């Protein structure tokens, strides 16, 4: 087998700026004139495109943005300009020797401004309690570099058993990411406290966006 | 235009056996070399086994050879995947794929848009959609947040909708995560603070696999 390694793994490029996604085969793949190499893009949710074949020729309807090339056993991708619509994840691939090999792909983080979370938190639902269940909910929405951090903490203790995060792909229409935490606990263990915090810091600020709600309060 | 309609995939046991179909229009699908690559929750792409124009030739990848068989009829524009023995490993999503002619443009010119196959031993169950309000000291900015959550369900996917489609540009519905053996997702939307008191809104939440859809008025507290 051809092991097909793409580095890096992520690229973070602002709209104008080149990006080049690289994809190292542990052996050559240049038959003659023709390198069987394909690029393959692929947002979230929608099938992958074939971009780039046979190494640098670029297929129909593709934009000139994108361009292909190497041999052996190093090979290529470049947009450039990078424009909004690029966010993806771009896969190379070889076909000289069966069986066919694809690399892991790399995704492509478009470049934008320094944004803050907006952050909000909700008690767990009347309806929750009653299954005998309690979950408490974050949303640190429409931020910018990815990186993050929540803390959950329970009456002013740090908590993190039960803690679920999730993050969303990168938005096309802002470029912005989002992200949930939950913290799930019985009914019992809900009804023990009073104060569930969440905190999120992020690049953007030295004070970290506090969100609270007291089970005892109104 | 081509177009490649990927159908048959679900949950089924481990030694379990499900066959997948595609279906084909817009080529002459007799000249055309056709494929089955699949993608792994962790995004790894694998072909698992193609066929020639004239089902003289067929590969497959040493996974899943002996297990898997592909076959296709050309009077009817349709490919096969007949599965067998299932593995976990082979739980994915399977798109089926056209080669272009002779060389001629891409070795993969064209992808469907996947069907779903899931190989575990855990059961088909629907979610609870409960509803995430704020307290009653809310936010009182310009815009509020609301949200849902959906909780122990599988396999996936769900669908989450806010008033059926209308709510559409203030949405962030997040990747599902898995627990126990169950998996969890949240939905929120932004709305004009002087809207959520006195209209209505709505998650709209389908689970395929459980025909589950419920939808779930935000209620203040």
């Amino acid at each position: 087998d051809i092991v097909l390694t793409q580095s890096p793994a992520s690229l973070a490029v602002s709209l104008g700026q080149r990006a080049t996604i690289s994809c190292k085969a542990s052996q050559s793949v240049d038959y003659d004139g023709d390198s069987y190499v394909t690029w393959y893009q692929q947002k979230p949710g929608q099938p992958p495109k074939l971009l780039i074949y046979v190494a640098s020729n670029l297929e129909s309807g593709i934009p000139a943005r994108f361009s292909g090339s190497g041999s052996g056993t190093d090979f290529t991708l470049n947009i450039h300009p990078v424009e909004e619509e690029d966010a993806a994840t771009y896969y190379c691939q070889q076909s000289n020797e069966d069986p066919w090999t694809f690399g892991g792909g790399t995704k492509l983080e478009i470049k934008r401004a320094d944004a803050a979370p907006t952050v909000s938190i909700f008690p767990p639902s009347s309806e929750q309690l009653t299954s005998g269940g309690a979950s408490v909910v974050c949303f640190l929405n429409n931020f910018y570099p990815k990186d993050i951090n929540v803390k959950w903490k329970i009456d002013g203790s740090e908590r993190q058993n039960g803690v679920l995060n999730s993050w969303t792909d990168q938005d096309s229409k802002d470029s912005t990411y989002s992200m949930s935490s939950t913290l799930t606990l019985t009914k019992d263990e809900y009804e023990r406290h009073n104060s569930y915090t969440c905190e999120a810091t992020h690049k953007t600020s030295t004070s970290p966006i506090v969100k609270s709600f007291n089970r005892n309060e109104c | 235009d081509v177009k490649l309609v990927e159908s048959g995939g679900g949950l089924v046991n481990l030694g379990g056996s499900l066959k997948l179909s595609c279906a084909a229009s817009g080529f002459t699908f007799s000249r055309y070399y056709m494929s089955w690559v699949r993608q792994t929750p962790e995004k790894r792409l694998e072909l698992v086994a193609a066929i020639n124009h004239n089902s003289g030739r067929t590969y497959y990848s040493d996974t899943v050879k002996g297990r898997f068989t592909i076959s296709r009829d050309n009077a009817k524009n349709t490919l096969y995947l007949q599965m067998s023995s299932l593995k976990s490993e082979d739980t994915a999503l399977y798109y089926c794929t056209r080669h272009p002619l002779i060389y001629h443009g891409n070795y993969l010119d064209y992808w469907g848009q996947g069907t779903t196959l899931t190989v575990s031993s855990a059961k088909t169950t629907p979610p609870s959609v409960y509803p995430l309000a704020p307290g009653s000291a809310a936010q009182t900015n310009s815009m509020v947040t609301l949200g849902c959550l959906v909780k122990g369900y599988f396999p996936e996917p769900v669908t989450v909708t806010w008033n059926s489609g209308s709510l559409s540009s203030g949405v962030h519905t997040f990747p599902a995560v898995l627990q126990s053996d169950l998996y969890t997702l949240s939905s929120s939307v932004t709305v004009p603070s002087s809207t959520w008191p006195s209209e209505t809104v709505t998650c709209n939440v389908a689970h395929p696999a459980s025909s589950t859809k419920v939808d779930k008025k935000i209620v203040p507290r």
